[PDB]
RNA sequence: ACUUCUCCUGCACCUUAUGAGAAACCAAAGUCUUUGGGUUCUGGGGGGAGUAUGGUCGCAAGGCUGAAACUUAAAGGAAUU
RNA sequence: AGUGAUUGGAUGAUAGGAAUCCAAACCCCUUUCAGAGUAACAAUUGGAGGGCAAGUCUGGUGCCAGCAGCCGCGGUAAUUCCAGCUCCAAUAGCGUAUAUUAAAGUUGUUGCAGUUAAAAAGCUCGUAGUUGGAUUUCUGCUGGAAGGCCAAUUCUAGCAUCCUUCUGGACUUUUACUUUGAGAAAAUUAGAGUGUUUCAAGCAGGCUUGUCGCCUUGAAUACUCAGCAUGGAAUAAUAAGA
C-alpha cells in the first residue's frame, strides 16, 4: 500500500565451500576488521553497480553523446570518493578496480589511517561510542565511505573525553569516590 | 534438420509447444491430474488424525523396521503413511491425536530405506524437535 | 512392506546410553571478535587428534 | 642437486648458457626431450618467477588379471608460472610419490607458450585469451571467450587453477559434454591454449625475418664431444 | 512403447516375439468378455 | 601485438610456413626449414642462401615437394 | 571382338587424412562452439505400454492414433583386462 | 606479532527526568541523575565418510534402535546411529516442506540429437505451407558545405546528353526493410543532481546579522509489435510483358 522502494545491498555467492574463496574473503576481514562476511559481498555487490554501468558504456563509442554524458558523471563520483585518483580518468580504470580499494576508503580504516585509534579492532569501537567528528556533525557508523574532500576533516568530537568534555562516567566514579 | 526460413513462425512455435509433452517434469506441472493426485491439494503442509501406528521395512541392503503412521487428511479424509523421524518418538504419537504432515523432501517419489512420501512435523503442534531435544 | 514389523523396541538407545552432563567452560567471543581469533591462529588440518 | 649430463644437442647448449631463452627454442619448434633443459631457465629467485607445480587429480586404476587385482595410481599434474607458461602431464605407476614426480618431469616437458590479448582498448599489459578460442578432448568441448579487465576467471574450479598457471587473469569458460572425467577436461582446456598462437591475426600478416637457428649458428661447438 | 528397439534383447528376457503373441491372447479374450456383458 | 605507443608485447612470433603462409605452432615437430646455398659466376660458393619454412600439415599431404618447386622458381635457379 | 587413352552415368572396392567421432568405424557419419544452403518426419532416464479407454479403417486376424495411477537408480552404447 | 579469568584503570541495553515531537499520547533526535568485570547484560542454528568446508578422537549400541536429499553407514574394534570433547560454515539469524527460476546446449530462434546409445514414415505421387538460378545508370573529373587530426570520415551540387504542371508537390509500379520525427499517464525500472549521520530511502536542499533574502533554485533524461509520417542508390517480395 505504502509507496516506499527498498532493495538488497547485496547477496551470497554460488558456491558455498570454496577454500581458494574463504581464505581470500578471511584476509580482507584481518586487514580492514570487519564484523562478519555480509560486510565484504556488500562492497562485492557495490562494485557490480559501478562496473556493470561501465561495461555497458565502454562498448559503444567515444563520439556517441549517452557515453559522454553518463561516463564523465561516474567518473565524477569515482573522483569525488577518492576510489580512483585523478591523473587516470578513463572510464577503462574503473574497471581495474578491487575490494580493497573500497574498504580503504571507509571510516575504520580512515580513523587508524589517521592513526587516533591505533589497531583495526579499536577504530570500530572509536566511531560506535559517539567520538569522532567528520566534518560538522559526528559519526556513529563503521562503514560511511569518505568523499577525500571530507577526510582532513575527521577529528574527535568536541563533546566525549578524547574531545575534551564530560569524562564519561567511571572516571567521574573514581574522581567523586576519591 | 530445422526451416531456418524467415516466414517459419508457425512451425517452430507449434513444435515446441508439442514436443514439451516429451519431458517427465513438464507433464508433472501442466496437466490437469495434479490437483486429483497426491493427497496434498497442491500444499506444502496437511493436518490429520493418526488412524493407526504401524511399522515397515526398509528394503535390502538395509533392514530394519522404521516407524511409520497412518493418517487421514482433514479436508479429503485420505489415508496416507507419514514417517516419524529421529529415534523412537513412536511413544509421542498416540492413535487419534492430530499430526502436521510435510513432504519427504523428494516431490513425492521415494526417499530411502518403501513407497512412503511423507513425514510427521508436528505431534499435537508440540514439533518432534523439542521433545527429542527436551527443550 | 510388512505391517506387522513390531513396535516394542522403539526408542532402545536413546534410552539405553549412559547420560551426561555439560562442562561449564568460560564463554568464546560473538561476532567481530570471534573472527578477529579465526583470523590469526590460522595465520600464525585445524583438528588433529592424537 | 645435480650436475645432469646433457645429452643430445640441445641439452648441451643450454647447460653452456648459449641459447638465451625457451622463445628461440618455441620459434623453431625443437623438442626438449630433457626436463633438465627447462629447469634452467626456471631458476629459483632468478626466474622471475619460479615454475610452479600443483597436482590436479590422483585416480586409482585397476587391472584385473588372474587372481587378485593390481592397482596402479595415475597422477595428472599442471604446472605453470604465471606470464604465458603453462604445461599438463600425467603418469601412472605402482606407488603414489613415484607416479607424481614423472607426472611433474612431463607436465615440464609439455610445457606451451600462451599468447594473451586485451578485450577492446589496449593498455597496461595483456589478461585474456585473444579471441574466442575453443578446445576439444574425447568428447569435451570448452570455450574460453575475452572478459573485460576485472572481471576474473568465470569457470569450474578445475577450470580456475591451469588458466592460473597460464596466467590469464579474465575469461568467460562454456564446458559442453562430460566434464566429470578431469583428464580429459584438463587436456581439452590445455589444448584450447595451445592454439592461442596457431590462430592468424591481421597483426600478423608481415612476411617473416628468417633468422638462423639455434642448431645451425652453434653448429662449431656441437661439432666437438 | 518401444518401437525400434522392440526387441533389443540388450539382456536376458522374454523375447519379443513370444511376448507380442501373449499381449495378443490376453486382449484377444479381454473382446469377447467385454462383448458378453453386452 | 603492440599496446598504447610501441612496446611489441608477447614472446615471440611463430614463423609462417611459405607454402601456405600458415602459422607453425611450438609443438608441430613435423616443421622443416630448408637452407639452399646461393653460387658466384663460376662456383661453388655457399654461405649467403634463400631460407624457407614449411609446416607438417603440408609435408604429411605429400604436397611439400610441389610447393618447393614454385618457392624456388621465382628465386631464379629453377625453369619448371 | 580385343588392345591403348579421355569423357560423363551406375553399383561398389582399395589406400589415406592438421576432416569427423565416445569409440567401433566413416569420401560421408567431412566442410558444426571458426556453431545458419533449402525442406519433411521423429526422439527427451528405465519400466508400466504399444497396454487401458475413446476414435477410425478391417469380413476377421488385427492396423493407424494412444494415455494415466503406481514403480525404479540406474537401463543403454563402444572398446579394455 | 600471537596467547595467558594475573591483576589494572579508562559507551548504550536498561530504569526515571527535561525539553522536543504529537490533534492527544508514543517512538526517533538532543541533554540529564543512576547504569558490567567470570562484561551472569552469558548467540544461537545446522554440520564434521564423499559430494561440501571440518576429527583414521573417546564412551554406549551390535543389520537392533536409528541415520541417510543421492552414493552409502550399523551383523561386538562404527572416520556417518545415540552422547561427550574439539573444530568447521553462516550469524541476530539459521534449518525444513511445497511451488518456481538459473544450473538445462536435459525443449535447443541464437543452440541439441536421430548407423550402433532415445529416435529417418516400407516406398512413390501430392495440395496448401516453407524456400526458390543469372540479368536491367555502372564508372570518371571539377566544385560546395562541414570535418576529426596532427588531407581521412560524412553529406551535397554539377558536367558526359537527366522530368516537368507552377512559385514548396505532382509524377518515378507497390509495400516490407532501415533512418530520423510525431504522439503515447504516472508509480516501478535504468539514470542526472543532492553527506536522509551511513544506508534502504526521500525529492529535497544550499549559501547568509539580512527584513520586497538570494541561488532570475532544483525535482533533468531515457524507456512506453500494430498504427500515422519521412530521407534512401542495396536486399526481397510485387506489378507489367505510347
Amino acid at each position: 500500500k505504502s509507496y516506499r522502494t527498498y532493495s538488497k545491498t547485496a547477496r551470497s555467492p554460488k558456491r558455498p565451500f570454496e577454500k581458494e574463496r574463504l581464505d581470500q574473503e578471511m584476509k580482507l576481514l584481518g586487514e580492514y576488521g570487519l564484523k562478519n562476511k555480509r560486510e565484504v559481498w556488500r562492497v562485492q555487490y557495490a562494485l557490480a553497480k559501478i562496473r556493470s554501468a561501465a561495461r555497458e558504456l565502454l562498448t559503444l563509442e567515444e563520439k556517441d553523446p549517452r557515453r559522454v554524458f553518463q561516463g564523465t558523471a561516474l567518473l565524477r563520483r569515482m573522483v569525488r570518493l577518492g576510489l580512483l585518483g585523478e591523473s587516470e580518468q578513463k572510464l577503462d580504470y574503473v574497471l581495474g578496480l578491487t575490494v580493497a580499494k573500497f574498504l580503504e576508503r571507509r571510516l575504520q580504516t580512515k580513523v587508524f589511517k589517521l592513526g587516533l585509534a591505533k589497531s583495526i579492532h579499536h577504530a570500530r569501537v572509536l566511531i560506535r561510542q559517539r567520538h569522532i567528528r567528520v566534518g560538522k556533525h559526528i559519526v556513529d557508523i563503521p562503514s560511511f565511505m569518505v568523499r577525500v574532500d571530507s577526510e582532513k576533516h575527521v577529528d574527535y568530537a568536541i563533546t566525549s573525553p578524547f574531545g575534551g568534555g564530560r569524562p564519561g562516567r567511571v572516571k567521574r566514579r573514581s574522581l567523586k569516590g576519591g | 534438420g530445422k526451416p531456418n526460413g524467415i516466414r517459419t513462425a508457425r512451425k517452430l512455435r507449434s513444435r515446441r509447444r508439442v514436443q514439451k509433452w516429451a519431458d517427465k517434469t513438464y507433464k508433472k506441472a501442466h496437466l490437469g491430474t495434479r490437483w486429483k493426485a497426491n493427497p496434498f491439494g497442491g500444499s506444502s503442509h496437511a493436518k490429520g488424525i493418526v488412524v493407526e501406528k504401524l511399522g515397515i521395512e526398509a528394503k535390502q541392503p538395509n533392514s530394519a523396521i522404521r516407524k511409520c503412521v497412518r493418517v487421514q487428511l482433514i479436508k479429503n479424509g485420505k489415508k496416507i503413511t507419514a514417517f516419524v523421524p529421529r529415534d523412537g518418538s513412536l511413544n509421542y504419537i498416540d492413535e487419534n491425536d492430530e499430526v502436521l504432515v510435510a513432504g519427504f523432501g523428494r516431490s513425492g517419489h521415494a526417499v530411502g530405506d518403501p513407497g512412503v512420501r511423507f513425514k510427521v512435523v508436528k505431534v499435537a503442534g508440540a514439533s518432534l524437535l523439542a521433545l527429542f531435544k527436551e527443550k | 512392506g510388512k505391517v506387522h514389523g513390531s513396535l516394542a523396541r522403539a526408542g532402545k538407545v536413546k534410552n539405553q546410553t549412559p547420560k551426561v552432563a555439560k562442562k561449564e567452560k568460560k564463554k568464546p567471543p560473538t561476532g567481530r571478535a570471534k573472527k578477529r581469533q579465526q583470523f590469526n591462529r590460522r595465520f600464525t588440518g585445524p583438528n588433529a587428534q592424537t | 642437486l645435480k650436475d645432469w649430463v646433457p645429452i643430445t644437442k640441445l641439452g648441451r647448449l643450454v647447460r653452456d648458457g648459449k641459447i638465451s631463452s625457451i622463445e628461440e627454442i618455441y620459434l623453431f619448434s625443437l623438442p626438449i626431450k630433457e626436463y633438465q633443459i627447462i629447469d634452467h631457465f626456471f631458476q629459483p629467485g632468478n626466474c622471475a618467477a619460479p615454475l610452479k607445480d600443483d597436482v590436479m587429480k590422483i585416480m586409482p586404476v585397476q587391472k584385473q588379471t588372474r587372481a587378485g587385482q593390481r592397482t596402479r595410481f595415475k597422477a595428472f599434474v599442471a604446472v605453470g608460472d604465471s606470464n604465458g607458461h603453462c604445461g599438463l602431464g600425467v603418469k601412472c605407476a605402482k606407488e603414489v610419490a613415484t607416479a607424481i614426480r614423472g607426472a611433474i618431469i612431463a607436465a615440464k616437458l609439455s610445457l606451451v607458450p600462451v599468447r594473451r590479448g586485451y578485450w577492446g582498448n589496449k593498455i597496461g599489459e595483456p589478461h585474456t585469451v585473444p579471441m574466442k578460442v575453443s578446445g576439444r578432448c574425447g568428447s569435451v568441448r570448452v570455450r574460453l571467450i575475452p572478459a573485460p579487465r576485472g572481471t576474473h576467471i568465470v569457470g569450474a574450479p578445475t577450470t580456475k587453477k591451469i588458466l592460473g598457471f597460464a596466467g590469464i587473469k579474465d575469461c568467460f569458460s562454456n564446458s559442453k559434454g562430460s566434464t566429470k572425467t578431469r583428464g580429459n577436461f584438463m587436456k581439452a582446456l590445455f589444448d584450447a591454449l595451445s592454439q592461442t598462437y596457431g590462430y592468424l591475426t591481421p597483426e600478423l600478416w608481415t612476411p617473416t625475418v628468417y633468422t638462423k637457428s639455434p642448431y645451425q649458428e652453434w653448429s662449431d661447438y656441437l661439432a666437438r664431444t | 512403447a518401444h518401437g525400434a528397439s522392440r526387441y533389443k534383447k540388450a539382456r536376458a528376457k522374454m523375447r519379443w516375439k513370444w511376448k507380442k503373441k501373449r499381449t495378443r491372447r490376453l486382449q484377444r479374450k479381454r473382446r469377447k468378455m467385454r462383448q458378453r456383458s453386452r | 601485438m603492440q599496446n598504447d605507443e610501441g612496446r611489441i608485447v608477447d614472446l615471440y612470433i611463430p614463423r609462417k610456413c611459405s607454402a601456405t603462409g600458415r602459422l607453425i605452432p611450438a609443438k608441430e615437430h613435423g616443421a622443416v626449414q630448408i637452407n639452399v646455398g646461393q653460387v658466384d659466376e663460376h662456383g661453388r660458393y655457399t654461405g649467403e642462401y634463400h631460407a624457407v619454412a614449411i609446416s607438417g600439415a603440408v609435408r604429411q599431404r605429400g604436397e611439400s615437394d610441389a610447393c618447393l618447386n614454385r618457392l624456388m622458381h621465382e628465386k631464379g635457379l629453377l625453369s619448371f
